RNA sequence: GCUUGAGUCUCGUAGAGGGGGGUAGAAUUCCAGGUGUAGCGGUGAAAUGCGUAGAGAUCUGGAGGAAUACCGGUGGCGAAGGCGGCCCCCUGGACGAAGACUGACGCUCAGGUGCGAAAGCGUGGGGAGCAAACAGGAUUAGAUACCCUGGUAGUCCACGCCGUAAACGAUGUCGACUUGGAGGUUGUGCCCUUGAGGCGUGGCUUCCGGAGCUAACGCGUUAAGUCGACCGCCUGGGGAGUACGGCCGCAAGGUUAAAACUCAAAUGAAUUGACGGGGGCCCGCACAAGCGGUGGAGCAUGUGGUUUAAUUCGAUGCAACGCG
RNA sequence: AGGAGGUAAAAAUGCCAAG
């Protein structure tokens, strides 16, 4: 292993699911988990506490690195933020810096009509 | 957007997101181009804006409260 | 409420970031009028303004670049 | 219902020992208004597990209802579109109240000779907690479990 | 002749007005690579689809096309259609101040000519994202649909064509006159700019409302008020903006535009109801929480049906069926 | 006062009835 101690943390809260992806500062990923993952396929996964154990079943995966201190880069409407960041600081990392990189743009690609 | 505080974190707290977005551009540009349709809501919503200030410019009757 | 170059009379200039920058927010988004209460002339100049500022690079347009 | 939130009853305690948990428990028993039938289940259904349990009748009876007392059920609510279970927390008073149900009917279903042998040994079992009556408590905790995602 | 109408000049101001050429950042997709591990994606829920050939996630690098977040506002400009990043070049119109000038040069306009959203058509490009058609998966009695996964034409550019729209303030243009209030926006004068003020005066614009008008709804100095000039148009509904003919068009079609026959109505605004898989509030063993039943069995009894010489008549969703 | 949301915010199907 290589035991690096400061990490960032990801999360690709989306509509549907969640997905908690843990990497150094460098971008390079280590361990990840999602709420699919976690049980909870359908409806179930759409909900803050499957955010919930995804971000602890992510937790134990880099418990192999020691990583103490995390930078959360929360993305996405969905229900995953607010609950997923929540888990990360019940499961003994430091929250150094949360930002939202939630890709916004500057008004050009059509959206989808979807939906009557 | 970003937050540190740097000290006493403790909590989240993350007005920051809902201070700029947080759900009011996404979930508009999620779907539907409409190109019409803003210029009628647009305008129902200064429509309901004009007359609730016409309203509370307009309440003293005396109800008997 | 307050005011702007109504009193402290200015044709904006672009190049005077100490001033314009209390005219974006921290995520590098411009504030609307009805915040700062700047004249609807002068909002237009500095809309203008921050957006040749962005191009030469003294004014971010993200906060995330 | 819709508007009265009545207060509840004036339960007359037990005639052998005064308890109001006891006394309560013998009318989830009774059957056709037969209060002394099934006060005389109770009676020799109680002192034939404290036999077998060593303890007194009260506190070798209390013991056995934690075992099927649960904590969390399932109800069926909606809010959004089409309605799902959740789990709510249930109310003490309700919480033994339901326990003490669950009993008479693992004892009802239970094939042994009387009603006396059939309860004590569905109220012992459930000391050790291996009835059925605790199965129903397992049960009722693992969809509550399986619906943990709604609060 | 005259100067008020109309116009010219001087000086400024505001503006997504138009045409051309550059360039910017955000994002999507693709391509390549690093890390990394079993899912991702999607939905009411699913599956199709994508993924151990290592996706999704994350990071770096690149290539492309298209649109311009925030500003942004019943804000602005334009004859209308319309027009939003920034910068330059070319260019139109509007408005204001203070004067000067021309001297009725005006208004309207059939035919005519020009402009004219989107879709479409022609030729040549371009093609990220969306997406008719189409395909697959669902849903469903069926589902040629809504929903999902893909996806061609198209959307973009150049140059022609089409010439239509709920092209709508469903309100032709021009002029005059006739109480008010609150705003927005853009000029300008004066005074103590003494300070965001005070006082005026123009242009455009939003809302409310008086007289008046209107069938009513409503309009209400930006009139649907009071008048004048000119133009377009209407004459019951259906047949029908169709047929035929002409003209126009590459075509799709447009434009002009009937009749036979048929009905005694079609329609507008408002009113009281009822209803809504509209909204708010509330109630009832209505649901929920419970307990005991019925539906199975055997009888009792009533009805239907069938049968009979007759099976007397009546009661028939709830509110007939141990009912008269 | 306007803005944003909130276990939450919906959207599964649901045809017909004759003078």
């Amino acid at each position: 292993r290589k035991q690096v101690s400061d990490g960032v943390a990801h999360i690709h809260a989306s509509f549907n699911n969640t997905i908690v992806t843990i990497t150094d500062r460098q971008g390079n990923a280590l361990g990840w988990a999602t709420a699919g993952g976690s049980g909870f396929r359908g409806s179930r996964k759409s909900t803050p506490f499957a955010a919930q154990v995804a971000a602890e079943r992510c937790a134990d995966a880099v418990k192999e690195y020691g990583i103490k201190n995390l930078e959360v880069m929360v993305k996405g409407p969905g229900p995953g933020r607010e609950s997923t960041i929540r888990a990360l600081n019940a499961a003994g990392f430091r929250i150094t810096n949360i930002t939202d990189v939630t890709p916004i743009p500057h008004n050009g690609c059509r959206p989808p009509k979807k939906r009557r | 957007i970003k937050v540190r505080e740097n000290e006493p974190f403790d909590v989240a707290l993350r007005r920051f997101k809902r201070s700029c977005e947080k759900a009011g551009v996404l979930a508009e540009v999620r779907r539907r181009e409409f190109y019409e349709k803003p210029t009628t809501e647009r305008k129902r919503a200064k429509a309901s804006a004009v007359k609730r200030h016409a309203k509370k410019l307009a309440r003293e009757n005396a109800r008997r409260t | 409420f307050c005011r702007f170059t109504a009193e402290g009379v200015q044709e904006i200039d672009y190049k005077d970031i100490a001033t314009l920058k209390n005219y974006i927010t921290e995520s590098g988004k411009i504030v609307p009028s009805r915040i700062t209460g700047t004249r609807a002339k002068y909002q237009r100049q500095l809309a203008r303004a921050i957006k040749r500022a962005r191009y030469l690079s003294l004014l971010p347009y993200t906060d995330r670049h | 219902p819709r508007r009265r939130v009545i207060g509840q009853r004036k339960i007359l305690p037990d005639p052998k020992f005064g308890s109001e948990l006891l006394a309560k428990f013998v009318n989830i028993l009774m059957v056709d208004g037969k209060k002394s039938t099934a006060e005389s289940i109770v009676y020799s259904a109680l002192e034939t597990l404290a036999q077998r349990s060593g303890k007194s009748e009260l506190e070798a009876f209390e013991v056995a209802l934690e075992n099927v007392r649960p904590t969390v059920e399932v109800k069926s609510r909606r809010v959004g579109g089409s309605t799902y279970q959740v789990p709510v927390e249930v109310r003490p008073v309700r919480r033994n109240a339901l326990a003490m149900r669950w009993i008479v009917e693992a004892a009802r279903k239970r094939g042994d000779k009387s009603m006396a042998l059939r309860l004590a040994n569905e109220l012992s079992d459930a000391a050790e907690n291996k009835g059925t009556a605790v199965k129903k408590r397992e049960d009722v905790h693992r969809m509550a479990e399986a619906n943990k995602a709604f609060a």
